[PDB]
């Protein structure tokens, strides 16, 4: 659900580990839509981390996950593995895709 | 209950049918007919005649399965432990979940729900059953025969009345969702009010109004709606026939409106009662004002 | 009504009409979505206050005995068994159910328990509304005059009815014969003369209303086109479920083409303004709908 | 009807034609989203907006709190994928009716065209439908309007021509989807995200090859890099068929080449049998958008390289459907 | 007059007396320099606390008014009375814009959430209800109290509401999820009044109690609860422990609150006195013979150096602070 | 509903709150707690033994 | 402060079934008390104009009513030869003093709040104890019906106006008429003295010279049926200024709470507010369709109320 | 003093088991729930 995805994303951001989420379309459509928000926040935090004006001596880049400020490591990434050919699997919302 | 009722042949037959089942052990009713046809009122009247206590669950928006379970516990405690004859009148609209149907199926078929009483409730039920057995004169100490006596008392005392509208697909679905609803229940098809019933209701209600016209000319092609209308009809009979035709006209209008794809609201006997009441009131008011 | 009414009005005018009729009786507006609906219902039942309840699609089955009038008379009291407690039902109690969804489905028992009152928009009413709107927008003096004349005709007809009723009452109430007491003659002469000037006012207001009708005949085709356009808009739901358009949408389109029209900045001729209004009405209706 | 061939002007409609009490329902066919449009609109109108993705109970909580704050503070609220909660949509519609928000308040409900959306909510708000643009001209106009002017007009003067070529390629690829068996093998999701990725690739590689120089030679442009990337990752990622990939490669080698900068380059050939589409000779954004606006109204599948009869059955079917629709609601 | 140290002084400024019945509660207008007092004569009189001049009376309640409160903007006034009704007043036009029913008995407290979109109230039917400001609909019913709930007060951010009841316990609820966060039961008699600790006093409370600094950085919300056993107790909501007990009132405590500077505790009781407590040393500094009878409530202005105390002698007094 | 109760020599100790008028005002006007139920007392009530 | 009633009215309070004789303001509460000729005293709320209750203990027409400093008691007099003390918390008569023969005209309570003074047709003024109810000392010297009696701000000086053309000021201690004034053209009917807020305002209005102590001394005001209002000096007894311009008989006079204007009513059916320092504000305000009987000025609130014979009590805003 | 007043409701059918139940209720409230109770009872309530 949304809470489990948020906690896993917090763990990945803090560790700096790659998250491969196989069968990502097995989630509910509403849960995928909700998870899109966390994914977008993480991606924006990563994007603002990459600009040249950022300095490591300043405050670390953080993102809003589960109503908390969590540090985002530049090394982490989110990958989803899917097979859209199976009937009954959820359809990902456009904002998530 | 202070609500006026007009009596015709079908009402007498229906109350006789209901009274027959209420005098039998483990007698459950399955009344099927349009809403507002008097199913609940007739059931309550017959239950009052036979001394039964009418129990209806007070469902609301927040009603859930636990409330249904507590109502079932209350009615079973009253029926079995207190040896109270209870007519459990329950409507289809009171079923908000399939668990309701499961509990009802078990109760109609076996007479007891195995998992309804547990923990403190089970102990309270057992103490009450011991008290009831002592009152009846039986000596029971262990829990098993106490529960058997409670089940027997519930079977002998509790009667369940089911009222629902005649939906073909709904009836077919209920034939599988609640098998005991069609095996442990006597199905009575009240249906809608027939042409004869409507004609009798019109004649009885409009008896007080004058509706007399000695110089009334009978048309050569009388639009006969009620089959048993007298061949030389009077003015009152013609008026009641016109009322019945009006009701059938609304039925046909909704049929056509549903055929074209529109949204229709079902006509019930309550519509006919409102129509005759409005007719009487308007007749009296217009006569008084004109005079 | 015999059964308590259920009002269907998407525009919300019927709700305000009901609140205005029963304002003197201290009507209370509540809803089924309110958690404390039971308390308001019980207070209305006990004190006999009119009640208007919205969001009937969330109907609470607690109202079933109230709608069915399942009362128990005992010792001069009228008892209604709302839930598990007995309540003295005051005879002045009345409840109105309202909803804003014309497409909502109701269970058959609810349909049996209430008297459906549907407030649907008609072609004649829409034509009259659009004609009044265009008269107000383009000829404000004519619109003000028409409103004043309608008020005066209402007052004059009220006065004529009151005078006729009073004359009949006076002729009925004589304890004897007319010329025995001169006050009767005074009253009859006064009533007849008052009827005289009120009638003369009726003819003068009638001729002014006649000229008002003549000046307003030019805008009738615009109102007819407005009605046709809106009823084409309403029937667009037959080809796709997404084409749901309310009356307020067409009213907004009409207001935009009347008051917020950029092509009426420098045009002063009434015929030219009307033609521009019609053309831009069609254009804006297509632009917003499509 | 010429107003609907132009890109939608959300700024004016939101500013004037939409009341604060009326939610802005923005329905979209699958493959299109209106979230980016509203985010851009808020960015250009320097208006703070709260975006919430519907689908969780705490999501509904944040939606309620954001609406309650914005009706008083005059901010904007986005609720995406609201079609997943029809009952909550009905509750929100009931809440919105009894509300007197700030004059600058706006509520945007981003949903797809689903039959489960409540009718009362549809009547309450103003609907905007987002879908594939009707024509190649309209698609290229939308592409040029979406891309900021300052982004196109950078130091290299050849960037405008590259953007025009990319817009034409996107229009050709996206319009071939209307003919599912002929234009492609299946309904691929060629959308705005692919266009943005391609534009970012163009910018990155042009900046890499051109170290801030005002002009670059047409042959020094990394044609191979852009072609390979747009054939492998950007547009070829969604393609799962070898012949669809071959068609995409053919289009890429036809469009993205050094010959595209010639005056006599042909975007399309024998569209009507005699006339062919000619590459504009302009070097700035303004000339290209004027050329796009000057495209003829008549359009045929030969513009996309397809046979001219590929739309005959489709046009006949649409005519029959139009007749049936007119007859159904007489 | 140190900007965060003034305490009230025994020379009173004004003694406003217009009420025909005992004054129930007194509050300050957050924005305007205006003061509002509620009494048992079903009237809500409005006074100016600079010049001590009566302005107007807000009538409409049938029975005694028990509590009044303002929203953050001061544009709305919510009042609850003994006639089971809660009225919302448009303070600009001074008219009752909404009357809310639903409580089954006397309503003894009311408060507007910090967000301003909800109203929380406590009544004698042992329930706490939440009402929408816009619609007036009841949306929640916090049950669990075994007796008459006397007070309800939200915290600074509005996520928690505390309540005290005749069941001799103080309960802290969570607004979002309706659960009872903690049940503070150490008073030996009925609890009258409660008050939350402002953020400006968190460090002072932590250093006075000797509480070690938490690694989270938030000391945790602190709550006070005056009760009829003549004692005031400071609680830690996060842990549920009583930090200190303040002793020294000679009768039932009717009101308690912090100084806006978060250095002192102001409390009034039925011993006819208004007391200033130094919770740093857990002792009482100054005692003011406020009124000639029981003191029902007090308020402390956020910025201006002024204290107002209502009383059963039908007199509302304003105290200059020096 | 004025009530007359005969056979007072078998007095039932349930009228004690009624006979003592142990009512409380406010929150429903006159409230009488006959046993465990908070009954609302009607001002027109009168009982003769 | 500079409050002045305006021609528009707020409420027209009509509950009496007999002409209203006097209207007063409650010292602390937002309560108006009106005494009429139907032997009833009615209580109103001047802020919202709602009838509150009636005090129907009196037998004959009620003439004059008066509160104390605390407003905790209401003393009333009537034509039934008795004085009734009303307990304003329970609104019940608690002490009915008898004697003081024939129609009692006026009643007043000194700021001490322990003794009461009353006037009647029997050409004498009696002194009562609120605690016990015994007439301990009887004042004599008036040769005709005494109409109105008013004490000072500290319960020591009393003046009484009578049909005998005399306005004579009296002392509690030695029971002697220190000042006797017989100079009005016709019968004097209404009197009211000066609050301490207006002692300084008289000096520049009349040019009076301060004595050795420096205090201007107590002042006197008396309206007489000769359509003239005249303001006097208690210490000396000489005229300071005569106010002329009332069309018909004057019925009640008093000073503005700010002590700057003169506000009085008369049988001229109009309420007239006058300036005495500069003779500037000569506003005439129609108040009632019939004769106007009494009036009062709120100490702090900007409200004035007038009682008339037309069965009505009216409330005016002050601006 | 904050004590909760408890009075047993006797009637014609009030017997020993009812008094035992009332005593159990009072003892449970005053020993398990730490509730101070002032158990007021009259000699007329002593039926046995
Ligand atoms: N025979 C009858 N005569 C008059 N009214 C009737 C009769 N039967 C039913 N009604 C009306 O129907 C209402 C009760 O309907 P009910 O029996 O609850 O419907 P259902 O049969 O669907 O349960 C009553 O208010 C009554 O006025």
């Amino acid at each position: 659900d949304f809470q489990a995805m948020g906690r896993i994303f917090v763990g990945l951001c803090q560790v700096g580990a790659w998250g491969c989420f196989d069968e990502f379309n097995r989630l509910e459509e509403r849960m995928l839509s909700a998870v899109s928000q966390q994914v977008q926040c993480i991606q924006e935090a990563l994007r603002e981390h990459s600009n040249p004006n950022y300095d490591k001596t300043s405050a670390p880049i953080t993102c809003e996950l589960l109503n908390k400020q969590v540090k985002v490591s530049p090394d982490m990434a989110i990958f989803i593995t899917m097979n859209p050919g199976y009937a009954g699997r959820s359809n990902l919302p456009d904002n998530l895709k | 209950l202070d609500v006026p009722l007009v009596l015709f042949n079908e009402v007498l037959d229906h109350v006789l049918r209901i009274d027959r089942i209420f005098r039998q052990p483990q007698g459950h009713l399955l009344l099927i007919g349009v809403s507002g046809a008097g199913k609940t009122t007739l059931s309550r009247f017959v239950a009052w005649m036979n001394g039964l206590s009418v129990y209806q669950i007070k469902v609301h928006r927040k009603y859930t399965g636990e409330d249904f379970d507590e109502d079932l516990r209350t009615v079973l405690r009253r029926s079995g432990c207190k040896n109270e004859k209870i007519a459990f009148i329950m409507d289809e609209s009171n079923v908000l979940d399939s668990g309701f149907l499961e509990r009802m199926n078990t109760l109609l078929a076996n007479g007891e729900v195995p998992g309804l009483f547990e923990g403190d409730e089970y102990a309270t039920l057992m103490t009450q059953c011991k008290e009831g057995a002592q009152k009846e004169g039986l000596m029971l100490d262990s829990h098993e025969e106490l529960y058997k006596w409670f089940t027997s008392q519930v079977i002998r005392n509790l009667h369940v009345v089911f009222t629902m509208n005649p939906s073909s697909e709904g009836l077919k679905d209920r034939a599988a969702t609640s098998p005991a609803l069609f095996n442990r229940c006597v199905l009575n098809w009240f249906g809608d009010w027939s042409t004869e019933a409507l004609y009798q209701v019109g004649k009885e209600f409009t008896s007080k109004m004058d509706l007399e016209k000695p110089n009334y000319i009978v048309p050569d092609y009388m639009p006969v709606v009620y089959d048993k209308l007298p061949q030389p009809p009077s003015h009152r009979e013609a008026i009641v026939n016109s009322c019945v035709f009006v009701h059938q006209t609304l039925h046909q209008a909704n049929a056509r409106l549903a055929k074209r794809g529109g949204r229709t609201m079902a006509i019930t006997p309550r519509h006919y009662l409102d129509f005759i009441n409005h007719y009487a009131n308007l007749f009296h008011e217009k006569r008084s004002e004109l005079e | 009504f015999n059964r308590y009414p259920l009002i269907i009005d998407p525009s919300g005018q019927a709700t305000e009409f009901i609140m205005n009729e029963y304002k003197d009786r201290k009507i209370t507006r509540t809803s089924f979505l309110d958690d404390a609906f039971r308390k308001n219902l019980e207070s209305a039942l006990r004190f006999g206050n009119p009640l208007l309840v919205q969001d009937v699609e969330s109907y609470d089955p607690v109202l079933n005995p109230v709608l069915n009038r399942e009362v128990r008379r005992t010792g001069g009291r009228v008892l209604i068994t709302l839930g598990d407690q007995d309540i003295d039902l005051s005879p002045s109690f009345v409840i109105f159910l309202s909803t804003r969804d014309p497409t909502v489905e109701f269970p058959p028992d609810l349909c049996s328990r209430v008297t459906f009152v549907n407030f649907t928009v008609t072609r004649s009413s829409l034509q009259s509304q659009c004609l009044n709107e265009v008269l107000k927008a383009e000829r404000p003096d004519v619109d003000e005059k028409r409103s004043d004349l309608l008020k005066l005709q209402g007052e004059f007809q009220l006065r004529l009815r009151q005078l006729e009723k009073s004359l009949l009452q006076a002729l009925n109430e004589v304890k004897g014969r007319i010329l025995d007491d001169d006050t009767i003659i005074t009253t009859l002469e006064n009533l007849k003369r008052e009827a005289a000037e009120v009638t003369r006012k009726v003819e003068e207001t009638d001729i002014v209303m006649q000229e008002v009708e003549t000046v307003s005949q030019q805008y009738l085709p615009l109102s007819t086109a407005c009605s046709s356009i809106y009823f084409t808009m309403e029937s667009l739901k037959q080809i796709h479920f997404l084409y749901q358009y309310s009356l307020q949408f067409f009213l907004d389109i009409y207001h935009n083409v009347l008051y917020e029209n950029p092509n009426l900045k420098g045009v002063t001729d009434h015929t030219q303004r009307l033609s521009i209004i019609t053309k831009d009405l069609f254009q804006v209706a297509f632009n917003r709908v499509a | 009807m010429s107003i609907m061939e132009q890109p939608l002007d959300l700024t004016h409609i939101v500013g004037t034609e939409v009341k604060p009490n009326t939610p802005v329902l923005m329905c979209s066919v699958p493959g299109y989203d209106a979230s980016g449009h509203v985010e851009d609109l808020a960015a250009e109108q320097n208006t703070q907006i709260t975006s919430i993705a519907i689908g969780s109970a705490e999501g509904f909580n944040q939606a309620d709190k954001a609406i309650n704050t914005a009706v008083k503070s005059g901010r904007w609220v986005m609720l995406k994928n609201v079609h997943l909660a029809p009952g909550w949509l009905m509750q929100l519609e009931k809440k919105l009716h009894s509300l007197q928000p700030h004059a600058c308040f706006r509520l945007f409900l981003t949903m797809e065209i689903n039959p489960k959306v409540p009718v009362n909510l549809l009547r309450a708000g103003r609907i905007f439908v987002f879908e594939p643009p009707p024509g190649v001209k309209a698609n290229m106009l939308r592409t040029f309007s979406s891309i900021p002017v300052s982004r196109i007009c950078k130091s290299p003067n050849e960037r405008a021509r590259l953007y025009f070529l990319l817009a034409w390629f996107h229009a050709i690829i996206q319009e071939r989807l209307r003919y599912a068996p002929l234009g492609w093998s299946k309904k691929y999701e060629f959308g705005e995200s692919d266009l943005r990725s391609a534009c970012d690739t163009v910018d990155t590689w042009l900046d890499d090859t051109a170290k801030g120089r005002q002009n670059i030679s047409p042959d020094k442009i990394p044609w191979s890099a852009l072609k390979t990337l747009m054939a492998q990752s950007i547009y070829g990622g969604r393609v799962d068929n070898e012949f669809d990939q071959r068609l995409l490669n053919t289009f890429l080698e036809r469009l993205f080449t050094t010959r595209s900068f010639d005056s006599e380059f042909k975007l399309a050939c024998k569209v009507d049998g005699h006339k062919d589409i000619q590459m504009p000779d302009g070097i700035r954004r303004e000339e290209f958008v004027q050329w796009v606006e000057l495209l003829p109204d008549t359009q045929t599948p030969s513009w996309l390289g397809l046979p001219n009869n590929a739309e005959r059955v489709l046009l006949t079917t649409q005519g029959v459907d139009m007749i049936s629709k007119m007859l159904k609601m007489q | 007059r140190d900007p965060k140290e003034w305490i009230p002084r025994p020379p009173e400024k004004y003694a406003l007396s217009g009420h025909r019945s005992p004054v129930t509660r007194v509050i300050f207008h957050p924005v305007f320099s205006v003061m509002v007092s509620a009494s048992e004569d079903a009237t809500i009189k409005v006074w100016d606390y600079e010049t001590g001049d009566f302005e107007r009376t807000l009538k409409g309640h049938t029975d005694s008014v028990q509590d009044i409160s303002f929203d953050h903007s001061g544009k709305l006034l919510a009042s609850c009375s003994a006639d089971m009704t809660i009225k919302l007043w448009d303070f600009q036009g001074f008219e009752c814009i909404r009357t809310m029913h639903g409580h089954d008995h006397n309503v003894s407290s009311v408060a507007i959430m910090p967000n301003g979109d909800h109203i929380v109230s406590a009544s004698r039917d042992k329930t706490i209800k939440m009402w929408e400001v816009q619609t007036g609909y009841c949306v929640k019913t916090f049950t669990g109290h075994r007796e008459w709930v006397r007070m309800v007060r939200p915290n600074q951010d509005g996520t928690l509401i505390a309540s005290c009841s005749n069941d001799q316990t103080v309960r802290v609820w969570v607004v979002a999820t309706k659960e009872c966060k903690a049940e503070l039961r150490e008073h030996e008699h009925v609890v009258e009044c409660i008050s939350w600790a402002p953020e400006s006093s968190y460090s002072s409370i932590s250093e006075a109690t000797g509480s070690e600094t938490k690694k989270s950085g938030k000391p945790g919300p602190f709550l006070l609860s005056g009760s009829r056993d003549k004692t005031i107790k400071m609680w830690d909501v996060s842990t549920g422990m009583c930090l200190m007990t303040l002793v020294g009132h000679d009768n039932w405590v009717r009101g308690v609150l912090f100084h806006s500077g978060g250095k002192f505790i102001l409390s009034c009781a039925d011993d006819k006195t208004l007391r200033v407590w130094d919770y740093k040393n857990k002792r009482c500094m100054k005692t003011l013979n406020a009124h000639e009878h029981f003191v029902t409530s007090l308020d402390f202005h956020k910025t201006a150096p002024y204290v107002v105390t209502g009383s059963v002698d039908q007199t509302v007094k304003v105290w200059e602070c020096r």
